[PDB]
RNA sequence: AAAACCCAGGGAACCCACU
């Protein structure tokens, strides 16, 4: 009846933004980052990633609800350094981590077929 | 520069009444030759104190040893040198009472500090002229370190 | 009864605040004209409360004694609670 | 149950000797010694199993109980016999004999 | 909120506590009005209080 | 009723086990050993089962009423 | 008529629905389904905001 | 800050799980590819159901479940098969979507088992699974019959379970919790792991406060619906996309900022 | 299908509504791959003492790993909790049944040991969706023009005699008017 | 319009049914020894309340037959089974007695409400309110009188995986957190 | 327009006993198809989510959406007038969590404290200094819940584990067990919190909020005190299982050993009183003598077995760590768990001789032995025999009978109290006055004061001695020194 | 025949559940 479909934990509607920048006022150096329709999979990660960072002064991510698929993390990095380029920063580690992963798990399952 | 108080002190009792918690555990230390007693709550996992150890305990009302009496914010990015790198276990923590024995006629001979480390406690049982330097709900460190 | 022979208590109670802000809510919401300068507001009722912080609400309340009598407090008259 | 009788008698404090009964109070030491007797009774009762109740609610009901002189029991043998109203009396239990 | 350190010699004339409450038991009103009758009632309602 | 087609827990395939599984239990086999003989080390797959009636064989008795 | 009428009564605008425990919001909100919500109205008057 | 390096050394690889182990990675990663690995991975599955005629015990909503949670051999097709919403196509198409098709009578007074086998498709890749036995699906007495058409799309575990290619993924991390995340009131009474590599002297190792985890296990069984190791291929794959996607619109979202 | 609301029992009168449904990868998981199916409250064991129920889930676990229908005779004499421990220890677990569960979040694992093994659970018919109704100035008695009785008939709430007396205590004589006369039969 | 129930017979100190009555009591169907046989064998007889007040009556043969620091030696019935004297729907409680009672009658009004398949052949019955369920299960942890009940044979429930574990607050006040991909999976 | 987010409703659960069994909402939309409502809000509804079901009114008027909304907000009745106290509370899984994290030897990393503040709604941005900067930068449990109180409030309270001779000796300010709970500038200082700390007591730690603080900073206090601390509990995690049930072999022995006992000791005083050894107690028969002695030596041993159950926790028990708490349970609750279910009494007695003078068949006549008249000697671990199953069926039936039937007596009773006076209010003179005019008390409660915004408080010019009151009240001016320590020489001098 | 179905005009008794 109320049971909403199953589509909504990852389809984007027209007029929704994936992701939302929103200045914090109070602390200087601050955002949040709204992500829509996603959930720990991604915050966790980013997360843990901000805190390698050694000019990030705080990265954190929550879920308003588990019945709304929205996340929103905290970043404030040093001053002279925007949280934005942290954030792209990481995205950008994560990338090159996986595929790095990724080609050394190829690389395991040839050495394992052929003995 | 900024320090309230400095000895060196030696580990008498560790918990004698019983073992309440598994990671913290309070030691009753006497001091070297000042004769005062401190009773300190310490985290055993992450800095172990065996019976009879010695250790210098210098308590700072700031680290930075310039006295630039910082707000206490948590500045991890600060480079300025501290005086944590000269010990290996900085406890910091906020003074809550400082009984005495005291009269209502003549002023106090020994004198009784309460300082509480975020909820670890740390009661200095001293002499007047030793413990002047603590004032009620003032913002303090510990700065401890075990030696030979 | 004039200010001089003023007896009820000068401190507006919830229930007066209570009907005061019902009350002020449904005229400006009706067209009414607004005695504060909103900073922009769609909600009427957040309206009436920054008038009650304004104490600029135009309402005098009819405060009726036991015996018959009645007193005729302003609302910038009366100490707000809050 | 007997007072004005037990306080007569010899070697028994006739200050500190308090009673269980309300009506054999009312008959004995009127109508203000009730509503402090109701009051202590109803608090002994509320009280006994370690809840507490503010002495505003107390008082209240010990009082309304005696603000007509005599005991105003909770029933309609003893509401619907003031002058309230035929409505408020029949607001009550028995509806259309009061109307 | 004062920061007292109540170590040291305080610095309130005795006299302003007197007065003070005095004063401030003048401001705390139950029943209005100045009449003996309302001055009993004002005095029975704020006894214990005060 | 019927066998679920997976663990409810795992989503493990256990809808093509049960007639092996009866076959095992006719074949003088401890239900035990039936279950970790058809490949069932997680219990909660084991449950499927060792609690499973099969209770379509009583509904199918009944005549078809469209035919 | 008196009790069962006149005293407590019939209302509209009232829905009745089984609860369940919700810590990520505030003491003072309630989540109500869509349906319910697609069901009852509140009686706004227009004007220029 | 820079991502660290991480390692994988494969202990086993079976048809049906693969076992290996992931060193040199936060506690994160490792938990977000167990996550992928349960809802991320898409696979073909059994979503439309047509009822053309039953005459089966079993109802029709409750075939058509049975039927949706049916495995099916994917391990090349979903890679290119479009998802059903985002195909241009009139609603359905060999593109978007896979035929299967029910034809069973019971014309005898044997009781007839509809098992995965009656499922026939016109991609001869996407069949179902089933040494083993097949799926049973619906048993028939006689004059019962079912027929039905039955379209599988593409989609992954976070829009239903029955596209859910992992049976189970076990993770641990730290066997001996040396890092003590866990507190065990009597460890002598706590059973070793699989990766324990103390003596049967010791319970657990002694703690070490400048530790981190790292060094994950993994044993990741599939369902048959695709291979154990492509599953992590493929999982892998899908989350760097989703990162690069996030990225995207991380970029848009700072152009539109300046 | 079962979704938050729908009341559920074991089988020792430990009842209880769905308080909400995660997916498997949210949900915790043990050493191996197994997720728990319904998490319970633990607050309720220890007023209601359904000792019964933990001693059914430990007997679950060891006729599941040993492979048999366990036996939960009342007066037996023959199967205690010691037995039971004995038994499942054999099976590589827990003496007591706990096991380490990972979170499925962060994927920290949990510091405390979880409770865990199967029970019989029994899905009651007091489900949600035949008890969710809502009204809005719906049909109208006729012997007075007040709303209908039950959701069957789009009926309204009732506001008893009680409601009107905590709104009188509350002192909200303008919304009591509107509920007993505006919002009931103008 | 008196009620009995049937009771073992006890001579000396010794009771009336041997081994024999066992050996011919296994193999039913071949034998035709029905329980009719064995009242007719003098070995177990109704008694009813009045003359449960004559009589003393023994738990079991194990533990009030054997000499002891004597009790009473002077027994007249004993009891068949203690967990007889439970009804239908409490006999399906596994541990009752670990429990607390007022728990077993909530147990015992919950089960009447257990959705599940209540009859076999409910395909053809046009009943009015009838609920059943997907996949019935018999449960792991049962009792011997389910076998005689025939629970086995149409059960009302399903052997869950459950956890006992404070979480993120939905299992918070006697509610349940559930599986998503379980239920997904039926 | 169809109700969206924001907007007001009236949340009420019959049957509305008292003022907070109906209270005022906002309207948050959410999918699915139930009223989920916060947790506090339990307390005052007495819902426990086991298939209750829920009404909710929606205020058509605008006019009375705010007559609501400043009356019948749940933040405006926080504290009750019945009893001047706080209603609202912490739930069970809250408090037993809380109790746990507030505890000295909580720690966390950067990380967990870098997650929980996020959940912090009243959080200015600026994480704390760590309580351990070295080796690692660790914090306490306590600080974090420091930035959840908000403001600067002052409260003083006792952990329900605190020994009443702690404060006797030294340590009073510096407590080994970390019992005491002590709130200094809106700062936790030091304590564990239980439910004597953060539940319904008055003078708690909510109610100081409430009063110190407005009414709306205190509903920020509870959101924040749940979300942050439900979300820690998914790192500490919290459960209860058998091995909570299980005491060691050596209690076990002891159990047994009080048990026999106290068998044995019943049996020789039975056997006393048929003799005619014993003797009847001044003031009553003989037998009732003979039922007090079984009664006393029946309570002694469920007392001693009972507290002697209760000191084999290990401090890990989740049984204790509920009841620690105060959450959910009592020291009653484990000991009939663990050790013995007790005497089963009936209408306050022991078991009645339903039969001719036993109480089952399968006792002897005139058996007054504890098992044949209803003592369970037996836990609800080891099971109960079925003498004893059906015994302890005895006292469950008559706690169901007392529930069943006190709801019909005591619900019409309120009904009388509330029509009898449904017209007593307060007028603009103060005083109280019926429908009639007819005045009841010239001021309300005899003061004027309304009963929340009150407080118990302790009357120090009662109960000196007279030497004593003087001592600490007269102000002696007389002394010099007493007078220069105490003020400022200026003033010390215009005094003398 | 605005067939604006702007969407019931039945009541009574009993039983069964849930709080
Ligand atoms: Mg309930
Ligand atoms: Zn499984
Ligand atoms: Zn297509």
């Amino acid at each position: 009846m109320n049971a909403p479909p199953a589509f909504e934990s990852f389809l984007l509607f027209e007029g929704e933004k994936k992701i939302t920048i929103n200045k914090d006022t109070k602390v200087p150096n601050a955002c949040l980052f709204t992500i829509n329709k996603e959930d720990h999979t991604l915050g966790n990660i980013i997360k843990s990633q901000l805190l390698k960072d050694p000019q990030v002064l705080f990265a954190g991510y929550k879920v308003p609800h588990p019945l709304e698929h929205k996340i929103i993390i905290r970043v404030q990095t040093t001053p002279d350094y925007s949280p934005q380029e942290a954030f792209t920063n990481a995205i950008t580690d994560l990338i090159s981590e996986l595929s790095l992963l990724e080609e050394r798990f190829r690389v395991a399952i040839k050495d394992k077929q052929e003995g | 520069a900024g320090i309230l108080f400095e000895d060196i002190f030696d580990v008498k009792d560790i918990d004698p009444e019983g073992k309440k918690f598994d990671r913290v555990s309070r030691l009753h230390c006497e001091s070297e030759s000042f004769k005062m007693d401190l009773i300190l709550d310490v985290n055993i996992q992450i800095y172990p104190v065996d019976l009879g150890d010695k250790f210098r305990l210098v308590i700072a009302s700031t680290l930075y040893e310039d006295g630039t009496l910082d707000d206490g914010e948590y500045n991890p990015t600060d480079d300025r040198p501290s005086r944590a790198d000269q010990f290996e276990y900085v406890m910091y923590g906020k003074v809550y009472r400082i009984e005495g024995d005291e009269t209502s006629t003549e002023a106090a001979t020994r004198l009784s500090a309460y300082v509480s480390y975020g909820g670890l406690l740390m009661r200095l049982q001293g002499d007047a002229n030793n413990l002047h330097g603590f004032e009620v709900d003032s913002r303090v460190y510990l700065l401890m370190k075990k030696l030979a | 009864q004039a200010n001089q022979k003023r007896i009820t208590t000068p401190y507006m109670t919830k229930y007066e605040r209570a009907r005061v802000l019902g009350t002020r809510a449904l005229q400006i919401a009706m067209c009414a004209p607004v005695m504060v300068e909103l900073e922009g507001e769609t909600d009427p009722l957040l309206i009436a409360m920054k008038e009650l912080k304004a104490r600029k609400i135009p309402i005098i309340i009819r405060r009726y004694l036991p015996d018959g009598s009645y007193e005729d407090w302003g609302v910038d008259e009366l100490i707000i609670s809050d | 149950v007997s007072l004005m009788r037990v306080l007569s008698e010899k070697d028994v404090d006739p200050v500190r000797t308090t009673s269980n009964d309300i009506v054999e109070i009312f008959t004995v030491l009127g109508i203000e010694a009730v509503r402090k007797a109701l009051e202590r009774e109803l608090y002994h009762v509320i009280s006994f199993d370690g809840s507490y109740v503010n002495y505003r609610h107390l008082a209240l009901l010990c009082d309304t109980m005696t603000c007509r002189g005599h005991l105003m029991a909770i029933t309609r043998h003893g509401v619907n016999r003031q002058d309230t109203g035929p409505l408020m009396k029949c607001s009550f239990e028995e509806t259309v004999d009061v109307l | 909120i004062f920061h007292i350190n109540p170590r040291l010699p305080s610095d309130l004339h005795p006299i302003k506590v007197v007065e003070g409450v005095k004063e401030l038991s003048k401001k705390l009103v139950i029943v209005n009005g100045d009449d003996p009758l309302s001055r009993q009632a004002q005095e029975n309602a704020t006894l214990l209080f005060n | 009723m019927i066998i679920p087609v997976r663990c409810f827990t795992c989503g493990k395939i256990v809808g093509n086990k049960w007639e092996a599984y009866l076959g095992l239990l006719q074949a003088e086999y401890t239900e035990g050993d039936a279950l970790d003989a058809l490949g069932l080390k997680r219990y909660c797959c084991r449950r499927m089962l060792l609690a499973h009636v099969d209770l379509i064989e009583k509904l199918l008795n009944y005549a078809p009423l469209e035919k | 008529r008196v009790r069962g009428n006149l005293m407590g009564k019939r209302v509209d605008f009232s829905a009745r629905t089984v609860i369940t425990p919700d810590p990520n919001l505030s003491i003072d909100q309630v989540g109500v389904p869509r349906s319910i919500a697609a069901n009852m109205t509140f009686a706004e008057i227009v004007t220029p905001f | 800050p820079y991502a660290n390096q991480p390692t994988v050394r494969i202990t086993e690889l079976t048809d049906e799980n693969v076992k290996f182990i992931i060193e040199n990675t936060d506690l994160a990663v490792a938990n977000s590819i167990r996550r992928v690995f349960i809802a991320e991975v898409p696979i073909i599955a059994i979503d439309w159901v047509q009822i053309d005629a039953n005459s089966s015990v079993l109802h029709d909503e409750f075939i058509a479940h049975r039927l949706g949670l049916i495995p099916l051999t994917s391990d090349d097709i979903v890679d290119k098969l479009q998802y059903s919403r985002d195909c241009t196509c009139e609603e359905f198409c060999p593109e978007c979507s896979v035929e299967f098709t029910l034809d069973v009578r019971c014309n005898e007074d044997q009781t007839r088992h509809v098992t995965s086998r009656d499922l026939i498709s016109n991609s001869p890749r996407v069949i179902p699974v089933t040494e083993q036995d097949d799926i049973l699906i619906v048993k028939l007495r006689k004059g019962q019959e079912l027929r039905l058409r039955a379209y599988a799309k593409k989609g992954f575990g976070k829009e239903h379970a029955k596209w859910n290619p992992t049976a189970g993924v076990a993770f641990e991390y730290d066997p001996d919790n040396a890092l003590r995340h866990t507190v065990y009131p009597k460890p002598e009474e706590w059973p070793k792991s699989e990766y324990s590599e103390l003596d049967e002297d010791e319970s657990q190792a002694p703690y070490d406060p400048n530790g981190k985890p790292e060094r994950f296990y993994y044993n990741v069984e599939s369902c048959g619906s695709l291979r154990p190791e492509t599953i992590v291929l493929s999982a892998l794959s899908g989350l760097k996309k989703k990162l690069s996607d996030l990225q995207t619109q991380l970029s848009h979202e700072i152009q539109s900022d300046v | 299908i079962p979704q938050i609301g729908d009341k559920f029992a074991s089988r020792h009168g430990q009842k209880g509504t769905c308080g909400i449904q995660y997916r498997q990868e949210d949900m915790p998981f043990t050493c191996e791959g197994i997720t728990p199916d319904i998490i319970i409250n633990p607050h309720a064991i220890p007023s209601r003492m359904t000792i019964g129920h933990l001693i059914e889930c430990l007997q679950g676990k060891v006729s599941a790993n040993k492979g048999e229908i366990g036996d939960a005779t009342p007066f037996n004499d023959a199967v205690n909790v010691q037995k039971i421990s004995n038994l499942l220890s054999d099976y590589g677990y827990h003496l007591r049944g706990n096991e380490v569960l990972y979170n499925g979040f962060t994927g920290r694992k949990i510091t405390s040991q979880i409770f865990i093994g199967p029970t019989y659970y029994q899905r009651l018919k007091h489900m949600v969706d035949d008890k969710i109704h809502s009204r809005a100035r719906g049909p109208i008695q006729i012997l007075n023009r007040q709303p209908m009785e039950g959701r069957s008939r789009d009926g309204g709430l009732r506001f008893g005699e009680m409601e009107r007396d905590c709104q009188i205590a509350h002192g909200a004589a303008q919304f009591l008017r509107e509920r007993l006369f505006e919002a009931s039969d103008p | 319009g008196r009620i009995c129930r049937p009771l073992l017979i006890v001579e000396k100190q010794k009771l009336l049914l041997k081994k024999r009555h066992i050996d011919q009591l296994k193999e039913r169907e071949y034998n035709n020894y029905s329980w009719q046989d064995l009242v007719a064998s003098g070995v177990v007889e109704y008694i009813d309340t009045l003359e449960e007040e004559t009589v003393m009556l023994a738990m079991t043969p194990d533990d009030l037959q054997e000499k002891e620091v004597a009790y009473c030696s002077t027994y007249t019935h004993c009891e068949i089974h203690p967990s007889m004297i439970l009804g239908v729907c409490a006999s399906i409680i596994p541990f009752p007695d670990h429990n607390q009672s007022p728990r077993n009658t909530y147990q015992s009004a919950m089960g009447k409400q257990a959705m599940g398949v209540y009859i076999t052949n409910f395909h053809v019955r046009m009943d009015t309110l009838a609920h059943v369920l997907y996949y019935p299960q018999k449960p792991l942890v049962t009792t011997r009188s389910m076998e005689y009940l025939r629970f086995r044979e149409l059960p009302a429930g399903i052997n869950s995986i459950v956890a006992i574990a404070s979480y993120t607050g939905y299992n918070q006040e006697d509610s349940v957190i559930m599986n998503r991909s379980a239920v997904d999976r039926g | 327009r169809h109700m969206c987010d924001g907007d007001i409703v009236i949340f009420n659960r019959q049957p509305t006993l008292h003022k907070m069994s109906m209270m005022g909402h906002r309207v948050r939309i959410l999918p699915w198809s139930t009223f989920r409502l916060n947790l506090s809000v339990t307390t005052p509804y007495n819902a426990d989510f086991d298939g209750d079901e829920m009404n909710l009114h929606l205020p058509q008027s605008l006019e009375t959406r705010a007559e609501i909304q400043e009356l019948a907000m749940v933040p405006r009745m926080i504290v009750t007038p019945q009893s001047n106290r706080p209603v609202m509370g912490i739930v069970q899984d809250t408090l037993t969590a809380v109790r746990k994290f507030t505890k000295r030897d909580v720690f966390l990393e950067r990380g967990e404290v870098m997650n929980l503040l996020m959940f912090l709604s009243t959080w200015d941005g600026k994480v704390p200094q760590p309580a351990i900067l070295k080796p690692r930068p660790l914090w306490t449990g306590k600080q974090i819940f420091s930035l959840i109180i908000p403001g600067h409030i002052n409260c003083i309270r006792t952990h329900s584990t605190h020994p009443d001779d702690e404060d006797s000796g030294p340590y009073k300010h510096i407590s080994p067990g970390d019992t005491k709970v002590v709130v200094e500038n809106g700062e936790l200082i030091m304590g564990i919190l239980c439910k004597k700390s953060l539940g319904t007591s008055a003078g708690s730690l909510v109610h100081i909020s409430y009063l110190e603080m407005g009414h709306d900073i205190t509903r920020l206090f509870y959101s924040n005190i749940q979300t942050v601390i439900n979300n820690w509990l998914l790192i500490e995690g919290h459960t209860i299982g058998i091995g909570d049930s299980i005491a060691d072999s050596k209690t076990y022995q002891d159990i047994q050993n009080t048990i026999k006992k106290a068998k044995q000791d019943v049996i020789e005083v039975i056997e006393k009183a048929h003799n005619n050894e014993l003797e009847p107690t001044p003031g009553n028969t003989l037998r009732q003598t003979f039922e007090n002695q079984v009664n006393r030596i029946l309570n002694d041993a469920r007392d001693k077995t009972g507290s002697s159950a209760q000191k084999s926790l290990s401090e890990y028990n989740n049984f204790k760590s509920m009841v620690v708490s105060g959450a959910k349970g009592s020291k009653i609750n484990i000991s009939q768990v663990i050790a013995v279910v007790g005497q089963q009494n009936v209408e306050g007695k022991r078991i009645p001789f339903g039969f001719k003078h036993r109480t089952l068949p399968h006792f002897i006549k005139d058996d007054y032995g504890p098992e044949s008249r209803g003592f369970v000697e037996n836990s609800y671990l080891a099971g109960l025999t079925p003498t004893e199953f059906f015994f302890h069926a005895m006292g469950g039936r008559e706690g169901l009978i007392d529930t069943a039937v006190k709801t019909a007596e005591t619900g019409y009773i309120q009904r009388r109290l509330i029509k009898s006076m449904e017209s007593v209010m307060v007028k603009y003179d103060a005083t109280v006055r019926n429908s009639i005019n007819q005045v009841v008390q010239l001021r309300y409660g005899e003061d004027g004061l309304a009963g929340e915004s009150v407080e118990f408080q302790n009357l120090a010019t009662l109960k000196p001695s007279n030497k004593a009151f003087e001592k600490k009240f007269r102000f002696d001016y007389t002394n010099e020194r007493a007078l220069r320590r105490t003020l400022q020489e200026d003033l010390v001098k215009d005094v003398l």
